[PDB]
């Protein structure tokens, strides 16, 4: 059940926790990043040099 | 130069209006502009100093 | 000043629960949101007006300014 | 080749506001063109104009820009 | 003490002003401006201080310097953005947390309020600087003008001027003291908010509702030190949207011309969070006057505290002045229009109005409408 | 008179918070101004070195720099000396000193268009107009000698001759070369020119907008979590009688 | 014409420092002379006002107030300091004039 498996395992010992912010926010910024700049890039199609890069490199 | 309600001097930081003599006519400002020591040595001559 | 030195208290029981065991999201829409307007509604008559004064005092002035500038058509009807 | 822009203008130059505004022009202009000496400028006239005609530009002239 | 949070000289000082501090449990959000404050103080301290390790103090290099630290230095441009922004959220700040202070007779703690004067204007005194520093129109121009401002002191003035900026005329040496300045003052700033701090904690943090507040009283840290980080997200995210959106949303593009000392930009406006006082200055036409007004018209805070006669001290229960209050906060947000605002007829006037009404509701209606309250009680 | 047009504003492919700069445009732009401005507008902070990655690739924009010489450094006999432009020099200056451009536009001083875009209130928007609306002065007013009537320019005489007409030029990408079209396309260039931040700086306002949105709750939420120990509460007074 | 009675309820309802539902004194700001007159307080009135601040301000802390019904009614506030705090300033202005 989540939540509790969670606080448990990972919120209960102040020791965990913070082992789990850590490798959390590894993914957190893994995550967070190419979702961002898909986000991002996508709002600008054909704008960008990687977009136009190609002209002298196609598409 | 050239703008202002004296048709001479205008000081767009506190709205003083100067005369074409340089004299202070409106505004905050205290004395009027500052004439430099000069003379004139010929027709088109114009020494300033 | 720290504590223990503050006050003659007596006699005032107070209960209180740990954050868990309450919800700290609270009631909204049945105390929350209604008290926001009680205030809107209490001091809207009380800030708005002068600010509303000011807006004025600057589209006047802004509008005149800008009508000052616009040539009377009869400031040389010939 | 033809620039988009003219064109635009073209149209532009025929909504409502602009013909009340190019005609309040017009005349001011023969108005004072007509005189030998009068201080009038037409030049207030003029940006009712373009204020006026520029505006739908921009609403659409870079439609047709790449 | 088995507690150490309270046995080590250092570690207490923070145990004992970050935690245990003894604060009312009653208070808005007008309360955390001042945390947010030390927040500029340092979000300036830190940007500027890792800005000055690019500029190069000198005319001939002043401007184009920054432009480089832009331009050139990784993230220097979100450095600048950052600063030159802060300088605002800072003034915000100050700004509100005056107001708050103000209407809730904060200034009755006095001291703690005498030091806040003081640092707002070094505050003023230090964003003066600094902002000549890039060098452009307009950061010479203020230069001569706020420089030359102390022109009016007789006697001792003219030359006070020819000394404040290096020789006879804003020029280099007047830019390197300058920016001299600059770096040692902010440092001021965070000391004497330390005696701000020190004279507050004396007599404890007010309260909204302006009576004793030891009948409640919550701890500092659980409470507080939330709300603090929480007020600094909410007023950071404005901030930062304009640094990352629209950085020069607030900062006068005229400035982005390098100096010229042969020609002042017609349309001088000085920086938004001095407009007000700038309008003052301008509506009084004379020298001396022009500053005179301008000296009151921010060293007037000092007189607050001796112009306070409501028997009650904050004022959430004197409707009255109450909108005396916001007579005055919308005066002054006018005084500033008509600051952005050239000089014709529409305005003037309404300028030295204004600039006429911001010192009467100071110096006069409100302890007028004051001392009145209180016989409306009975007092 | 202080009276002045204000000018309309336009669409950019750049305006929204969130929208990056069309950097195929602004290749055009660089065009444009490297092939028409670049001949009376110095734009000392910007190089070559840029545009490599935003618009431009680095043997094109070496090559691309090759194409100018440059005054460099003293001999062992110590003399200046020209050699190729490498790609770090910064754009050509096209006078050796302002009173000398003074001296070659009838008396006025082409301003550097580095940062000309944030130097001129409305940008683009203005710059864009002053170029594409040029006019005869209607009556009454009269331009002096040398001078030309933009009613967008304040005095409305500027100094500059109508520096962009069709076919000008010719975007080898095979792009109308519209005054309009290409004067469009200046634009877009004098802003990346003026902060080629742009982009990389929106992308990071895009990002933080996302940590505001997620944090602050998420801290509010906090915020109150442990307030309710007192948002909850309630007193009572008990004397004994 | 217009009652100074009739003003000051009105004053009274427009403070609104009844809806916390403190008396006037409850409000007065602590200066040397209150604390005394507060400190000659009888103990009855006294934990009474402490209370009716600390309901105050828990109030307050709260955002919200007290039921239309709790507020008290202008005729009804009693200004059980005002007695004091005068005795208080006289017993002052007394000394203050002695000691010349
Ligand atoms: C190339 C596309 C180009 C642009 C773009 C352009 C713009 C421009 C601006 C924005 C200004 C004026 C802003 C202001 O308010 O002062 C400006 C000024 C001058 N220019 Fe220009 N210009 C372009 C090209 C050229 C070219 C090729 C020349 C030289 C033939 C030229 C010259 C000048 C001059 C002179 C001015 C002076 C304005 C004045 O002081 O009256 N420009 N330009
Ligand atoms: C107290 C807070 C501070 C204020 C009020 C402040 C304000 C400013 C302002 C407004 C400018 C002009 C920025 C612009 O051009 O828009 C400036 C520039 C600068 N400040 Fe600060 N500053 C502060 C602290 C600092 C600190 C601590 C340093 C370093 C000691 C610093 C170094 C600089 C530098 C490098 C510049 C020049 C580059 C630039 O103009 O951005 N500043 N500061
Ligand atoms: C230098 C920047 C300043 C900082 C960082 C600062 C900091 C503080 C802080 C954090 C407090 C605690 C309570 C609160 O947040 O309101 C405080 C209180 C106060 N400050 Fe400042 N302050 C600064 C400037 C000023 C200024 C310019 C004034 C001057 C009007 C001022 C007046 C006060 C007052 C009146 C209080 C005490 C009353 C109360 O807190 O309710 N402060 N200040
Ligand atoms: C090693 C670190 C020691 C901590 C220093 C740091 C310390 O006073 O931190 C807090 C308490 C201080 N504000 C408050 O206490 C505070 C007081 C009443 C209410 C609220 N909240 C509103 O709801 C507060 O937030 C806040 O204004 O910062 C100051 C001022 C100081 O820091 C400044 O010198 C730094 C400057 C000098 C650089
Ligand atoms: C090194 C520091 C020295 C010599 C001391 C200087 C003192 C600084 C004081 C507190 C500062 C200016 C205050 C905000 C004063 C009261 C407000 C007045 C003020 O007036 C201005 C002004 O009249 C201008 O006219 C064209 C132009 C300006 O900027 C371009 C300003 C300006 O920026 C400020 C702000
Ligand atoms: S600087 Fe001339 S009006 Fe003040």
């Amino acid at each position: 059940t989540l939540t509790a498996r969670l606080y448990s395992l990972l919120f209960r010992r102040t020791s965990t926790f913070a082992l789990t912010i850590v490798v959390g926010a590894l993914l957190f910024e893994r995550a967070f990043d190419q979702g961002a700049d898909a986000i991002y890039e996508h709002i600008n199609e054909g704008k960008l040099w990687k977009h136009i890069k190609h002209k002298y490199e196609n598409k | 130069a050239n703008a202002g309600d004296f048709g001479g001097y205008y000081c767009p930081c506190h709205g003083s209006h100067y005369d074409a003599s340089g004299r202070i006519r409106k505004g905050p400002a205290p004395l009027n502009l500052e004439v430099p020591s000069y003379e004139f040595t010929s027709d088109d001559m114009v020494i300033v100093g | 000043r720290q504590f223990g030195h503050l006050t003659r208290v007596r006699h005032l029981i107070t209960y209180s629960l740990s954050p868990f065991e309450q919800r700290p999201f609270p009631h909204y829409f049945s105390k929350g949101v209604p008290n926001v307007w009680r205030r809107l509604r209490a001091c809207i008559l009380r800030v708005a007006p002068p600010f509303l004064a000011f807006y004025l005092l600057y589209t006047w002035g802004t509008q005149e300014f800008e009508k000052s500038k616009r040539k009377n058509p009869a400031a040389y009807v010939n | 080749l033809v620039d988009p822009l003219t064109t635009v203008r073209e149209q532009c130059e025929q909504l409502e506001k602009c013909v009340k505004a190019r005609e309040r022009l017009e005349l001011c202009d023969e108005r004072v063109s007509s005189r030998s000496q009068t201080e009038e400028d037409c030049t207030e006239e003029l940006f009712d104009f373009l204020h006026a005609r520029d505006h739908c530009v921009a609403h659409k002239l870079f439609n047709s820009l790449k | 003490a088995p507690n150490i949070r309270k046995s080590h000289p250092l570690l207490k000082m923070i145990n004992n002003s970050l935690i245990d501090l003894p604060a009312p449990s009653n208070i808005s959000a007008w309360w955390n401006f001042g945390s947010l404050l030390a927040v500029c103080l340092m979000t300036q301290i830190l940007t500027g201080l890792l800005l000055a390790m690019h500029y190069t103090a000198d005319t001939s290099l002043a401007f184009s310097s920054v432009a480089h630290t832009c331009r050139n230095v990784q993230y220097g441009w979100l450095i600048r953005n950052l600063h030159a922004n802060g300088a605002s959220f800072f003034f915000i700040c100050i700004f509100l947390h005056i107001g708050r202070g103000l209407y809730y007779g904060s200034y009755l703690y006095k001291e703690t309020w005498n030091t806040g004067v003081i640092l707002l204007l070094t505050l003023m005194a230090t964003a003066f600087v600094g902002y000549v520093l890039p060098w452009g129109q307009m950061s010479f121009w203020g230069a001569t003008v706020i420089t030359n401002l102390f022109s009016a002191i007789p006697y001792i003035g003219h030359t006070l001027v020819e000394w404040a900026w290096g020789g006879f005329s804003v020029d280099n040496p007047t830019l390197t003291r300058f920016f001299a300045l600059h770096f040692l003052l902010p440092f001021a700033i965070a000391g004497i908010t330390i005696i701000h701090l020190t004279f507050l904690h004396e007599s404890g943090s007010n309260n909204p509702l302006g009576i004793s507040s030891d009948s409640d009283k919550i701890p500092f840290h659980p409470y507080y030190s939330f709300k603090d980080i929480l007020g600094l997200t909410l007023m950071l995210t404005p901030f930062l949207t304009l640094a990352l959106f629209s950085p020069n949303l607030l900062g006068d593009p005229e400035n982005f011309t390098p100096a010229n000392p042969l020609v002042t930009p017609p349309h001088i406006k000085p920086e938004w969070y001095f407009l007000f006082a700038y309008a003052i200055l301008r509506s009084i036409p004379n020298k001396l006057g022009g500053v005179l007004a301008l000296a009151a018209s921010v060293l007037i805070l000092f007189l607050i505290p001796f112009l306070h006669k409501s028997k009650q001290r904050t004022m959430t229960f004197r409707p009255l002045s109450q909108t005396l209050f916001w007579l005055l906060v919308a005066n002054l947000l006018i005084l500033t229009w008509i600051g952005s605002q050239p000089v014709e007829h529409p305005f003037i006037i309404i300028g030295q109005m204004a600039s006429l009404s911001y010192f009467t509701i100071l110096l006069i209606l409100f302890p007028t409408i004051g001392t009145l309250e209180n016989k409306m009680l009975n007092y | 008179s202080d009276l002045e047009l204000h000018p309309p504003s336009y669409p950019w492919s750049h305006r929204g918070p969130l929208s990056s700069l069309d950097h195929t445009s602004i290749r055009r732009g660089f065009q444009v101004y490297k092939q028409v401005c670049s001949s009376c507008h110095s734009m000392d902070y910007v190089a070559y070195r840029h545009l490599v990655g935003v618009c431009y690739t680095e043997d094109e924009a070496k090559a691309l720099a090759e194409e100018v010489e440059v005054q460099d450094g003293p001999n062992e006999d110590g003399e200046m000396f020209m050699r190729p432009g490498k790609l770090s020099d910064y754009f050509p200056k096209p006078y050796p000193n302002p009173e000398a451009a003074r001296a070659a536009n009838n008396g006025a001083l082409p301003p550097d268009l580095s940062y000309i875009v944030r130097a001129r209130h409305g940008g683009e928007d203005y710059v864009f107009s002053l170029l594409t609306g040029y006019c005869e002065p209607p009556t009454g007013v009269s331009v002096r000698e040398g001078l030309y009537f933009n009613p967008y320019f304040p005095g409305q005489a500027i100094g500059m001759a109508p520096p962009i007409y069709n076919d000008v030029l010719e975007f080898d990408d095979g792009t109308p070369a519209t005054m309009s079209q290409v004067a469009k396309d200046v634009c877009t260039f004098l802003r990346w020119a003026a902060e080629p931040e742009h982009d990389h700086r929106k992308r990071m306002g895009l990002k933080m907008l996302l940590m505001m949105g997620l944090l602050v709750p998420l801290v509010y939420y906090m915020k109150r979590h442990k307030w309710s120990v007192l948002k909850s509460r309630k007193l009572a007074y008990r004397p004994p009688k | 014409s217009r009652w100074l009675e009739g003003i000051r309820k009105w004053y009274y309802n427009a403070a609104g420092f009844n809806k916390y539902g403190l008396m006037r004194d409850d409000t007065i700001y602590e200066n040397d002379d209150v604390k005394e007159a507060i400190r000659r307080l009888p103990e009855n009135l006294y934990d009474d006002r402490m209370f009716r601040i600390k309901r105050a301000l828990d109030l307050n802390m709260r955002q919200q107030i007290l039921p239309k019904e709790q507020w008290t009614k202008y005729e009804e506030d009693v200004p059980y300091l005002e007695p004091y705090l005068k005795e208080v300033i006289r017993e002052r202005k007394e000394r203050e004039e002695w000691d010349k």
